[PDB]
RNA sequence: GCAGUCAAGCGUUCAUAGCGACAUUGCUUUUUGAUUCUUCGAUGUCGGCUCUUCCUAUCAUACCGAAGCAGAAUUCGGUAA
RNA sequence: AGAACUGGCGAUGCGGGAUGAACCGAACGUAGAGUUAAGGUGCCGGAAUACACGCUCAUCAGACACCACAAAAGGUGUUAGUUCAUCUAGACAGCCGGACGGUGGCCAUGGAAGUCGGAAUCCGCUAAGGAGUGUGUAACAACUCACCGGCCGAAUGAACUA
């Protein structure tokens, strides 16, 4: 009922991205450092796993 | 290191025109016009035709040199907007539940009205801003577009209109639905 | 070298001028500053308020009272400020603080009367650019100040006034620099330019 | 290896400015892979063209000046999206396969070079009407 | 209109061949020209036509002028002073508002007591001509 | 650890009857005096040699002026500096009038953006470029381009008095 | 007592979703010790009751991020006393 | 807690260390004048909001031995530097032109012509070209990259150090 299309849309909003092994955030998944101050702007991050 | 110039330039084409007095800008053309005011950095501007200007930097940090670029690129963007207009497409998603999508004037307000957002009896307003026009497509389904001469605006109220659907309590990669930017352009050229 | 001394409050900092108008009054002279709202604080608005917040929470924990008063009013901010470059348990100190006044806006009685500037407490003087800063009224308006809206309307009411004032007084300059010319090509004249004047 | 592979490109350049006495230098501005292959196989008769960057043109013609010094002046030539057609054929002949035949306008003639001599290919397609003004005319 | 419009502020560039008045120092008063640059900070100068010696120094001591002249860099003291004197750049500052104001409060320094009390009655004899001639206009 | 000056020094061994004339050893030495000039000398001797002042003596202290006060040049300058958890060699670019400008500039340089004091810093080679670009380091090249020009933006007048009846102005 | 770093390994696969060996840096003085500086011409020397406040290293509630989160439920984590 | 050497405190005021038995300076009759000490000169506070070179902006800055604490590990924040590598025989970045022929290479099928997928990675001319890195068509058409060349012209990348 859900078409592809809007899927992939959807997910560069909700799934493309990458997250912080420390300050958790829901980073752009190109990136190599977290924008935020507290995890030291580090280096150590991961992407958002992906479902089922 | 403390670059000792640098500089930026800006093409002025046909049938537009510029004023700048004390970092005060105004950016006329077919469009209308748009205004803007940079106070809150130090730089300087030149004039050397009505084709072209420069801004410039003397004696600068890297950090304060950045700001050059962006600046270029935001006069760029008015220019752009204020020729070609800008134009922002989102498409709504949704799998089980219509999304409901009007337009409502409170005293002349028109805040985009959503209901039926994953079936929720809330009803979700956003204003519309000003110089910012709102078109349904009709051709093709779902379509719903923004446009206007700044961009700063019509991003502003599509990513307002992006982040007010957002799900709570929900796994979002099961639950993808909302109203999500697919293109951006402009108004001419098609 | 004046009996009195007034003072805008405008476009300066806080301490700088705070230690120089001390030094001021304790060789004795007379004071009195305006537009206190118009300060300007190195550092910006969300560092001095969590500044102000610390030195707000402080207080005499059996008895708020009696403790620090925690004045909000950026005359008042500017007071605080300078009473700690005095030693105010004096009479002397007291004296000096008598010598002193301190206004929001500009009254009538100071706003008819010539009012002076401290380069050595200016913001574009001695502040970079390229670094932010703070201002008066909007932190104090922040943190529990009232009159804000108040002080615009008086001001622009002066303002107004002062301009026609101005405005007035330099058609009569004019009026001078066009009727004096004529005695400037004059033998008084010539011998007073061969004198230095 | 890589500068021998342009020591391979320059080797080609001087193999054909001294094999052969003249050369045309032709704009290869826009022409196709394929426009370019089609004028060999016309130009397999005589003439054989060099391409490679014009950067090592210049840099292979400016080492040619201990012997080849009237060489020194296709410097000038050496711009743009440019090649050389190395041929010993008549002028026209060659000049007209290059730029009426296989062309799609689009391939023209820049330079033609002999014997430390310059043409800028007007006069060179002079077909007649300008000897008899002269000799008449004298 | 269609003309884009701009000001731009119009600043005294640090360059060769441009004057410069000294603020501090032994050589207070005087003006020099640049040669040469160093840094943002530090130049190369050369008063002869004012006496002073070429020397390095920081641009703190030193304001700009309006004024500028032409000299190639690196230029040796003597093509400097031919060039400050074909120029004729002292002329030219003489005329400036500037020195005028300087030379005036030099003046006034200079004054005698009984020069003073001439100037005063100067002035009060200017001023009752100009009351009454700014009493009809 | 002052304004600086340009020594040659020249020292040497005592003389035994076993070996006359010993082997004269100089030095370009930057300091304010020449008895840290020598100090300096003999703490580079002992380094390089199994010599010490006690044993040694100095032949010569003679200033060495710049041949050229007024030129103003491009000096390169290799470097060895202590840092806290290790020392390090350099080569740094300063354009400058004379040696001993540079010099100065380049301990107050290290002192800023090392923390390196005097006692850690040794001079390895002061040396002059001839030719442009052979010059490695931008912050000295954009003053190297051709025609330079550029205005000193917000002037700030340092005021003699206290008071004062006009909000000056940054035109400059 | 508490928190970090590294990560062989668990986590079906997958070191790091959550865990985490071998080590290793630190924090706290609500443990207990060590000392014995003060007080032996005298500080009323458990616990409870009642009562006010402070802390946060948050159990709940607010708003959020992540998951080996489909939903429900649960966990990890944050700003927050 | 216990020892070695010295100097101190105790027995000792004074100037500074805000405060402080021991630290820094200095040891004392009563007064004056001058010069200093260690230490300090924004104001409290006497003394330059002196000069100069640079660094740093902290939603938890820092600010003076004794001393009133802090680390490990990190940071594409910033500064400066070292080594290596690409590159003036023209690099990178960015723009720009070609992005071919044998040739729609072989299987797969309603159609798959370099880009649904499965299997081979060959040759020509070439400055070079993948039997293609991809958009797009029902499939061609239509572009951009691999690879190469026009342009500018000296920069560009990585790993390290403090
Ligand atoms: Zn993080």
């Amino acid at each position: 009922i859900i078409e592809p299309s809007l899927k992939a849309l959807a997910s560069k909003y909700n799934c493309d991205k990458s997250v912080c092994r420390k300050c958790y955030a829901r980073l752009p998944p190109r990136a190599t450092n977290c924008r935020k101050r507290k995890c030291g702007h580090t280096n150590q991050l991961r992407p958002k796993k992906k479902l089922k | 290191m403390k670059y000792i110039q640098t500089e930026q330039q800006i093409e002025v084409p046909e049938g537009v025109t510029v004023s700048i007095k004390s970092r005060i800008v105004k950016v006329v053309g077919p469009r209308g016009t748009l205004t803007k005011n940079l106070k809150h950095i130090d730089v300087t501007f030149t004039k050397v035709n009505n084709q072209l200007i420069k801004v410039a930097v003397h004696n600068g940090g890297r950090k304060h040199v950045a700001a050059l670029r962006t600046v270029k690129s935001l006069v760029d963007n008015m220019i752009t907007g204020v020729t070609k207009g800008y134009k922002y497409k989102m498409r709504y998603v949704y799998a089980h539940f219509p999304i409901n999508v009007n337009i409502v004037e409170k005293d002349g307000a028109k805040f985009i009205e959503v209901r039926n957002f994953l079936g929720d009896k809330k009803i979700r307003n956003v204003p519309v801003r000003d110089g910012v026009t709102i078109e349904f497509s009709t051709n093709v389904k779902d379509e719903i577009v923004l446009s206007g001469n700044s961009v700063e605006d019509v991003s502003q109220n599509a990513a307002d209109l992006q982040q007010i659907c957002r799900v709570r309590n929900k796994d979002i990669r099961k639950f993808l639905d909302g109203i999500y930017v697919s293109h951006k352009g402009f108004i001419t050229e098609d | 070298v004046e009996p009195v001394v007034v003072i805008d409050g405008k476009g300066h900092l806080v301490g700088r001028l705070a230690s120089v108008v001390a030094k001021q009054l304790l060789n004795g002279q007379k004071i009195v500053v305006v537009r206190a709202e118009e300060l300007n604080i190195s550092g910006e608005f969300f560092r001095n308020k969590l500044k102000y917040h610390d030195f707000l929470r402080k207080a005499t924990a059996f008895n708020k009272t009696r403790g620090p008063f925690h004045f909000r009013a950026p005359s008042r901010i500017f007071y605080k400020a300078l009473r700690g470059m005095v030693s105010h348990k004096t009479a002397r100190g007291k004296a000096a603080l008598e010598r002193l006044k301190v206004f929001e806006g500009i009254p009538p009685p100071y706003d008819k009367k010539k009012r002076v500037v401290v380069p050595q407490a200016l913001r574009v003087l001695r502040l970079k650019p390229g670094r932010k800063y703070t201002t008066l009224g909007k932190l104090s308006t922040s943190v529990g100040w009232k009159y804000e809206d108040v002080v615009a309307k008086l001001e622009a009411k002066r303002k107004v006034s002062s301009a026609e004032y101005y405005a007035k007084k330099r058609a009569f300059t004019k009026k001078v620099a066009s009727a004096n010319a004529t005695a400037a090509e004059s033998d008084v004249a010539k011998q007073l330019a061969a004198l230095g004047y | 290896g890589i500068r021998e592979k342009k020591a391979e490109y320059f080797a080609k350049l001087r193999e054909y400015l001294e094999e052969y006495k003249s050369l045309f230098v032709v704009g290869v501005d826009n022409v196709s892979s394929q426009q370019m292959h089609e004028v060999r196989k016309e130009l397999r008769g005589r003439a054989v063209v060099l391409m490679g960057k014009n950067t090592m043109v210049r840099r292979a013609i400016r080492g040619f000046l201990s012997d080849l010094p009237d060489f020194e002046k296709l410097l000038p030539f050496v711009k743009g999206n440019v090649g050389f057609v190395f041929t010993n054929e008549p002028l026209t002949e060659i000049k007209n396969v290059i730029v009426s035949n296989r062309v799609a306008a689009g391939l023209t003639v820049v330079q033609v070079y002999d014997n430390g001599q310059v043409f800028p290919s007007s006069i060179l397609d002079i077909t007649d009407e300008e000897l008899v003004s002269h000799f008449v005319s004298a | 209109s269609t003309d884009s419009i701009v000001k731009a502020s119009n600043w005294r560039l640090v360059e060769v061949g441009r004057v410069v008045l000294i603020k501090k120092g032994q050589s207070a008063g005087k003006l020099a020209a640049i040669v040469e640059i160093i840094d943002q900070k530090k130049v190369l100068i050369d008063g002869p036509k004012a006496g002073v010696p070429r020397q390095a120094i920081n641009l703190g001591q030193v304001v700009l002028t309006p004024l500028t002249f032409a000299l190639p860099r690196g230029a040796r003291t003597a093509t400097v002073s031919k060039k400050w004197a074909a120029a004729a750049v002292c002329e030219k500052w003489a005329a400036s508002s500037w020195a005028k104001k300087i030379a005036q409060r030099e003046r006034r320094a200079a004054l005698t007591d009984f020069e003073r009390f001439q100037v005063m009655v100067l002035r009060k004899q200017k001023r009752y001509t100009v009351k009454k001639a700014l009493a009809k206009a | 650890m002052a304004h600086f000056k340009e020594y040659q020094v020249i020292g040497r061994r005592l003389p035994t009857e076993s070996v006359p004339e010993p082997k004269l050893f100089r030095m370009r030495i930057f300091a304010s005096n020449e008895v840290i000039a020598k100090s300096r000398y003999w703490y580079f001797l002992q380094k390089l040699h199994k010599v010490k002042k006690a044993s040694g003596e100095i032949v010569s202290i003679n200033q060495i002026n710049e041949a050229h006060p007024t030129k103003v040049k491009n000096f390169g300058v290799w470097v060895r500096y202590d840092s806290r958890s290790g020392t390090h060699n350099m080569y740094k670019e300063i354009r400058d009038v004379s040696r001993v400008a540079a010099v100065e500039t380049l301990y107050q340089d290290m002192a800023a953006r090392h923390r390196a004091r005097f006692r850690s810093i040794h001079i390895l080679k002061v040396a002059e470029i001839e030719k442009t670009a052979d010059v490695k380091r931008q912050y000295v090249k954009q003053f190297l381009t051709k025609d330079l020009k550029f205005p000193l933006p917000h002037r700030v007048q340092k005021s003699t008095k206290t008071f004062s009846y006009k909000r000056p102005s940054t035109f400059y």
